[PDB]
């Protein structure tokens, strides 16, 4: 469902380009935020790890710096490798140096968030950008409020051991949309629980949202058995959350359904997003006008011209 | 000037230099200074590529 | 090939002294790249263009 994935690979190179293209390029595309409470916010660690591959996360984290996770579909590439954009043309084999070196520098702690990158067959293509989570701590929330404001899609998770009043997460994704539209939440570590406790909580009507809530237990190969297990699990209490239940759950639904929501949303701010370049466009194409009268210039023009005029000097 | 229908010649002579003069205008600034300043670059690159 | 080193020399000698003495009448022996020649046609042809 090829031609399904490729429209948001082209609108994710989109977003990082109007990212890149200069001082007032003030404009850009959203993207999913990630929020999550202490024990909800070690299961959005774990969560977001459980999602692709496994890649260093938790330990100890400063958590000062977003972390912006750009994926690529990988069809034709055979080597799971991530890499750095700043740290240009650096190839990552294996997660444990990805750990040593995204650790050193939580350890080293400006408030830029390190963008990352990372090709996998197995990963759809992606945009979300891991925050720290709620638990200094003013300065904490200051920056989540930010982010969380703007039109983000807000991804926000919650540990099942804590009631859904009581987590911070899905409270303040109350708190910047009271329609609950614009966000998606996940129930963690989900697998101790009742199913009649995963019915209270996967499906809820006390503070229901569009998109719903996606439960779900995230904890070589370990894709694969993250997966094996999820398939497996359902099937104690096939009824209580098997198909056809209101509920949704397990890594395969949540990713389809977030492929879907970045599609839909993106589409829509792509229209206001793309009358903003035009507008910056027209802009760089005026001056060009009112100065230089439009005329065409390249370095080995200028410098060519002037030699001609020093050897007739000269001479 | 006012024989204008009578003196056909004169008067299609009259229109033919202003054309050409006008015409002459943008054709100078528009292709000749074109060619003062691209065609040293040109023969530079050209002729060392060459 | 020893006893034919001196003989042998001296006559490559003799054809590199008159060569020397030619580029002393021909041109005052005076030094040239293909490029020293390019580019002082080049200057020529610029000035007289522009």
């Amino acid at each position: 469902d090829d031609n399904m994935m490729f429209i948001t690979k082209k609108m994710i190179e989109i977003r990082n380009l109007l990212q890149k293209v200069g001082q007032g390029s003030t404009v850009t595309l959203p993207s999913i935020v990630v929020i999550g409470s202490q024990s909800s916010g070690k299961s959005s660690v774990l969560e977001a790890i459980v999602g692709h591959e496994f890649l260093p996360k938790g330990s100890n984290m400063i958590t000062r710096r977003p972390i912006e996770l750009t994926l690529v579909n990988d069809p034709e590439a055979k080597v799971d490798y991530g890499e750095f954009p700043d740290l240009g043309l650096a190839r990552v084999t294996d997660f444990s140096l990805i750990q040593k070196t995204l650790t050193e520098l939580n350890q080293s702690v400006t408030d830029d968030p390190i963008r990352l990158t990372i090709h996998s067959p197995n990963i759809p293509d992606l945009s979300l950008i891991d925050l720290p989570g709620y638990i200094l701590k003013r300065k904490i929330t200051e920056l989540c409020d930010k982010y969380i404001r703007g039109p983000n899609i807000i991804l926000a998770i919650s540990a099942a051991d804590t009631d859904l009043a009581n987590s911070t997460a899905l409270q303040a994704s109350r708190r910047v949309d009271p329609r609950g539209e614009r966000t998606i939440g996940v129930i963690t570590k989900m697998d101790l629980v009742e199913p009649e406790k995963g019915a209270a909580i996967l499906s809820d009507r006390q503070y229901p949202l569009k998109l719903g809530y996606v439960g779900v237990i995230s904890k070589g190969n370990l894709l694969a058995s993250i997966n094996r297990n999820e398939k497996n699990y359902f099937g104690s209490h096939p009824t209580e959350f098997g198909p056809d239940s209101g509920v949704s759950t397990g890594v395969m639904t949540l990713r389809k359904k977030l492929l879907q929501v970045l599609e839909q949303q993106m589409s829509s701010k792509l229209n206001e997003t793309t009358e903003a370049i035009q507008r910056e466009l027209e802009e760089t194409t005026y001056q060009f006008k009112v100065q230089y009268n439009e005329q065409p210039m390249s370095a080995e023009s200028y410098l060519a011209a002037s030699l001609d005029d020093f050897k007739h000097q000269f001479h | 000037l006012t024989n204008k229908y009578y003196c056909p010649e004169v008067f299609l002579d009259a229109v033919a230099t202003k054309l050409a003069q006008t015409a002459v205008l943008f054709l100078n600034v528009e292709m000749l200074n074109d060619f003062y300043v691209r065609f040293p670059r040109e023969v530079e690159a050209k002729l060392h590529e060459h």
